[PDB]
């Protein structure tokens, strides 16, 4: 069959986000808060395309836009943000509820300086909607023809014509 | 046909519903009266047949079996009745309707327009037959008979079933009159070879065909006297019927697969009358004399001229009244002497004269005494078989020779000599027994007369 078509390599060169799993689960929330529109755009174009090629460029605007979240706490509010996801990362399951109040002065310092809101419970699992400009995919599939069914049965039903005709029996 | 399919099953509660000393004279009653209504089928044409129905049609080849078929019932019910006279009456019952309900086979055996309602019918008179012999037979080797008789038959038949199937499929029917004008030429191959075989063998044991009719000496013998007359007037006919049915088909592979059997046939018909010089047992030279009748009706049929078809269909319905009244007789000694050997019983024109007349008169139409239409079936044959080769009137002058000397040595080992001795229960002939005789007889000597209507479909 055809030559599968993998993009270059430049074509999958961006600024990598190399924090660790702490460092993101910490940002979490606000991640979900503050990035919301090219995260939600890009998984749109991910389950409509069913193809990562077909998403590269949505993709390097979440890497762009988790970046531009980093920085913008990096600036403001490293200390509590660093005492906040190394109690995290202390945990071997990274629980939540074992770093409360490192949770309280990261969000109290980034609602002062930065006035972002932590999402409630509930709010980061919505389902939501996404205005894009790209096309809807028309075969997402790649589905060729299908087959044209047989033809159904239409008509009165008549009577046998000399009933069973089976051998010498007239009914 | 249903106006005859009916009253044969009106027989059934005529004979369930009598009481018990009537139960042998009101079906003899009505079934003569099915049989005077029998020739209601003799509105036969010079062009067409007599077409019923989808289902049922007569030309003139089944017409005087049919009527031969209605009229054997009651000389049946005459011939039965004194040796199950000490039967249990469920059971006497149950003999009569075996007898009824194998004419309401024959019947519409004769009368099938298609050919596997022909195979059904055809097949369906196995079973009362089989239960006739292999129940009211006499002596022990009726089981062993009952085998042979199946078993040839099915062996010969289950063939013909694939056959006629086949034929079914090719021609999309098998209605002999849609065949009369669809019919096409059967090339030489080994697939029409076996066609033809399979067409033909089950109706070669019906005859039967010599080396195929050991089961005959055995069924024909191993009965009583009822069975003996239904098999040998009317189921060797069988055969010859379906032959004449089923060679319409079989053109023109016949023109030389038919030469094995009709030297099958002529040199079986010197064997089996040679055979009745030599008999002990006087129910079996019956049996091979019809072995030797039969094979010339297989030779007429297998060389499908005119004059012979017309030949083999009056000796059919000829052997049919001679050989019935034959096993009649024997059966008239056998109540008596209560043994089946010829040698036994001698002399008994000196004891028993007028029977002695029917034993001569039965022995003459035997030897095919002119003008009966035993004569005229043999002659037409012998006629066809000399256009057919000029060298077979040897074989067939030569089975004329000895057909006259087991007739009459029959008769002179029964009925002339000393008598025996020790022999004191001969009785007087019933009056039942001469009825018997006359309504074999008196039939056979007016369709002299009038031969036209037993000379089948090409008169
Ligand atoms: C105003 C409103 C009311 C109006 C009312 C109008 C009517 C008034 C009268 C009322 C009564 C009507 C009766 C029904 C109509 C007539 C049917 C008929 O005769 O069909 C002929 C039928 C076909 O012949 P046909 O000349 O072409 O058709 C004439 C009509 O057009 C036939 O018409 P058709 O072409 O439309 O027929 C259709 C088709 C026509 O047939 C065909 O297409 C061919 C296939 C038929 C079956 C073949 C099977 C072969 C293998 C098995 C053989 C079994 C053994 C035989 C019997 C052994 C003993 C029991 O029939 C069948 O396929 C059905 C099977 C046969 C049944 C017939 C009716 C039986 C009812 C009573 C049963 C009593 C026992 C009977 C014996 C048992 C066997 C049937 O004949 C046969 O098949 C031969 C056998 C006889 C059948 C039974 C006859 C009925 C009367 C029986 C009375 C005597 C009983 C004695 C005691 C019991 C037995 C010991
Ligand atoms: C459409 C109406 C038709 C009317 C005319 C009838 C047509 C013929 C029908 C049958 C005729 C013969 C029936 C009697 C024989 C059986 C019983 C018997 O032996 O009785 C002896 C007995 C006298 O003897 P007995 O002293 O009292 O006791 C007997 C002895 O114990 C011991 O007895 P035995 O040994 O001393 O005597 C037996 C003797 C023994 O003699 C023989 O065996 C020699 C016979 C063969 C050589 C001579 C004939 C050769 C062929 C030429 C003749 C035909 C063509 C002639 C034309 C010119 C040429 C073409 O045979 C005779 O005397 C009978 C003479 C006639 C024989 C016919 C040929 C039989 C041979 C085998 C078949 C050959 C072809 C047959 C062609 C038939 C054509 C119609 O006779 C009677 O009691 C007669 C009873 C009443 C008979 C009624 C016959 C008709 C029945 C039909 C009823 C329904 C239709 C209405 C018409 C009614 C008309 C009255
Ligand atoms: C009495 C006892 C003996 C009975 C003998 C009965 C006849 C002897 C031969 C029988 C052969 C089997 C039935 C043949 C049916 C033919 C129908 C037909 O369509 O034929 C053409 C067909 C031809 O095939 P076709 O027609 O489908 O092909 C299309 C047409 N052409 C040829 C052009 C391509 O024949 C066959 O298919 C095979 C016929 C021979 C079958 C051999 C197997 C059976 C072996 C012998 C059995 C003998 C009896 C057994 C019992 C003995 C005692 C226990
Ligand atoms: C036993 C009890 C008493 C008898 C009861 C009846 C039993 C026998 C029934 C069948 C009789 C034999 C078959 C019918 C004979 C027909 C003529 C015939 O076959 O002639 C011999 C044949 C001559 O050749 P030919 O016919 O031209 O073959 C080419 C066909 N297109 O020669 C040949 O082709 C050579 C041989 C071929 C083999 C044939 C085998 C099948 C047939 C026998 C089974």
């Amino acid at each position: 069959p055809g030559i599968v078509e993998l993009p270059s390599l430049e074509d999958l060169k961006v600024q990598e986000v190399k924090v660790s799993s702490s460092v993101l689960k910490a940002a979490a929330h606000h991640y979900g808060a503050q990035c919301d529109k090219p995260n939600k755009e890009f998984m749109l174009c991910r389950w409509e395309e069913k193809d990562p090629r077909r998403c590269l460029e949505e993709g390097k605007l979440v890497n762009q836009c988790a970046l531009e979240f980093f920085r913008q706490i990096k600036r403001h509010c490293a200390e509590p943000f660093t005492e906040y996801w190394t109690c995290i990362d202390y945990s071997g399951l990274q629980l939540f509820r074992r770093c409360r109040k490192e949770q309280a002065q990261f969000d109290k310092c980034v609602l002062d300086k930065l006035g972002w809101v932590r999402p409630d419970l509930g709010e980061l699992s919505k389902v939501t909607k996404v205005k894009t400009d790209r096309p809807l995919p028309e075969n997402p599939y790649h589905s060729r023809a299908r087959p044209e069914p047989n033809p159904e049965v239409e008509g009165d039903l008549k009577p046998a014509r000399h009933g069973s005709r089976l051998f010498f029996w007239t009914m | 046909m249903l106006k005859y399919i009916i009253p044969t099953m009106m027989l059934m509660p005529l004979t369930w519903l009598s009481k018990n000393s009537m139960i042998w004279i009101n079906t003899t009653l009505h079934s003569l009266l099915i049989s005077l209504t029998s020739l209601l089928l003799l509105n036969q044409f010079g062009d067409n047949s007599l077409n019923f129905s989808l289902t049922f049609f007569s030309d003139s080849l089944s017409t005087p079996l049919l009527i031969l078929t209605m009229w054997l019932l009651p000389l049946m019910l005459m011939a039965s009745q004194h040796h199950l006279s000490k039967e249990n009456l469920a059971r006497k019952k149950l003999f009569i309707s075996m007898l009824i309900l194998l004419q309401l086979f024959l019947i519409m055996t004769f009368t099938a327009t298609e050919l596997i309602f022909f195979y059904i019918m055809f097949e369906a008179t196995l079973v009362p037959t089989l239960i006739i012999i292999t129940r009211w037979g006499n002596q022990t080797e009726r089981l062993n008979a009952g085998l042979y008789f199946l078993f040839y038959t099915l062996a010969g038949s289950l063939p013909l079933l694939v056959a006629l199937i086949y034929i079914q499929n090719t021609m999309g029917s098998l209605n002999f009159l849609i065949l009369q004008y669809w019919v096409q030429p059967m090339p030489n191959s080994w697939s029409n070879t076996f066609m033809w075989l399979a067409c033909m063998m089950a109706f070669m044991v019906k005859m039967p065909l010599y080396g195929l009719h050991l089961w005959l000496p055995k069924a024909h013998v191993e009965a009583p006297i009822a069975g003996s007359m239904v098999l040998a007037a009317i189921l060797l006919k069988l055969g010859g019927y379906g032959m004449m049915r089923i060679t319409l088909l079989l053109n023109p592979i016949t023109d030389f697969m038919a030469y094995p059997f009709i030297m099958l046939s002529l040199w079986g018909m010197i064997m089996t009358s040679s055979i009745c010089l030599r008999q002990t047992d006087l129910k079996s030279l019956i049996a091979y004399s019809s072995v030797s009748h039969m094979a010339l009706v297989i030779v007429a049929i297998l060389i499908q001229t005119p004059w012979s078809y017309m030949g083999a269909t009056a000796l059919m319905i000829a052997h049919g009244l001679t050989s019935s009244m034959l096993f009649c007789l024997a059966n008239s000694n056998y109540e008596r002497v209560h043994s089946r050997t010829m040698i036994l019983a001698r002399g008994l024109q000196t004891l028993l004269p007028l029977m002695a007349a029917w034993w001569l008169l039965a022995s003459l139409t035997n030897l095919a005494l002119p003008p009966s239409i035993n004569l005229i079936g043999e002659l037409f044959v012998v006629m066809s078989t000399f256009s057919w080769s000029n060298i077979t009137i040897i074989l067939m002058g030569l089975n004329m020779v000895i057909t006259a000397l087991y007739s009459l040595y029959m008769l002179i080992t029964t009925q002339r000599g000393k008598h025996t001795h020790h022999i004191n229960n001969i009785l007087p002939s019933f009056t039942r027994e001469n009825a018997l005789m006359s309504l074999h007889m008196l039939p056979l000597l007016l369709l002299s007369l009038n031969p036209k209507i037993i000379l089948g479909p090409l008169y």
